[PDB]
């Protein structure tokens, strides 16, 4: 496996959004998944909508704004036959009417595929051969809100209890030695103002840091 | 715990206390009505781009409210923001997202 990958110099990656207030940061961990495989697919990059996975995937056991799954976005796609563009399904932060029409669905999944639990060489391993990858993670603690550089590494995460899903779009290492200093390349969905441009590099084969690879997964295209 | 969904009920601490003494005049301005002090009993919290705190509190005529409260991110230097209410709340409703 390669020692670092950026799936953004591949092209495989939108710019980072904004969630706003709502809870819908699974929503953007699953566009962020399926931006990159439809990229793979198609060699085209096009913006998915995060409002039609908040407005349309409750019977899939989804919350809105309220809390969600990327593999029940993953499954929302699958059963509804596609998925519209953010440019013509545009996100307001807050829950709404189901408007999904299928003459505008850019994207499609058959279902999605599970990373081995727990496991932080598979999730690098899914990494480097399929593209970026959704993860949840324990980002509720202040020392997180406060990121702005290098490695984010908080002793009190915990690798089971995790409130925010994100998108892993590579990995690597600081300094000269590819194995110290490690960690994984994740792009949030709080705006570019937060952290390094949007993104922050979490520690990597720490011991499953935050819960980084505790349930990651990617939709099947 | 769920991405984006509300934690778990913990009880009130001086810090969700002083959140709302610092947001109480945001409420009266909703309500109309004026309040003696707000006593935060439980809370929750749920991660977006910032933080929302789903508050419980007690009117101390035994009426009780859930408050919601906005807590943005470090750069935006934006101050505490009450973004939702509910009155006539139960002592043993649950703090659900709303």
């Amino acid at each position: 496996l390669p020692k670092s990958v950026d799936w953004r110099k591949k092209g495989y990656v939108t710019p980072v959004k904004n969630q706003k207030q709502c809870g819908s940061c699974w929503a953007f961990s699953a566009t962020g998944a399926l931006e990159g495989q439809m990229f793979r697919k198609t060699g085209k990059l096009v913006s998915l909508s995060e409002q039609n996975l908040v407005d349309c995937s409750r019977p899939q056991g989804n919350q809105g704004c309220n809390g969600g799954f990327m593999a029940r976005a993953f499954q929302y796609v699958k059963e509804n036959g596609g998925l519209d563009s953010e440019e013509s399904y545009p996100y307001v932060a807050v829950d709404e009417i189901c408007k999904y029409r299928p003459e505008n669905s850019v994207a499609q999944d058959t279902g999605f595929t599970v990373v081995a639990p727990g496991k932080e060489k598979a999730l690098m391993k899914a990494v480097a051969t399929v593209g970026p990858i959704s993860v949840a993670m324990d980002a509720g603690h202040s020392s997180f809100q406060f990121y702005k550089s290098g490695i984010y590494f908080e002793p009190d995460c915990s690798s089971k209890n995790l409130d925010h899903g994100v998108l892993v779009v590579g990995y690597g290492f600081e300094g000269a030695n590819s194995d110290n200093s490690k960690y994984w390349l994740v792009k949030n969905s709080w705006g570019p103002e937060w952290g390094s441009n949007g993104y922050v590099k979490i520690a990597k084969d720490k011991n499953n840091h935050c819960g980084i690879a505790t349930a990651a997964s990617y939709p099947n295209v | 715990m769920i991405p984006g969904g509300l934690s778990e009920a913990k009880p009130a601490t001086p810090e969700i206390q002083e959140i709302v003494d610092k947001v109480k005049p945001q409420l009266e301005e909703k309500t109309n009505e004026t309040y003696g002090k707000l006593e935060a009993v439980q809370y929750k919290t749920q991660v977006v781009a910032g933080t929302n705190y789903y508050i419980k509190v007690r009117a101390g005529d035994n009426k009780y409210m859930h408050l919601k409260v906005f807590k943005s991110l470090p750069g935006q230097n934006e101050d505490l923001v009450l973004t939702g209410y509910q009155v006539d709340k139960n002592k043993d409703d649950e703090l659900t997202g709303f």
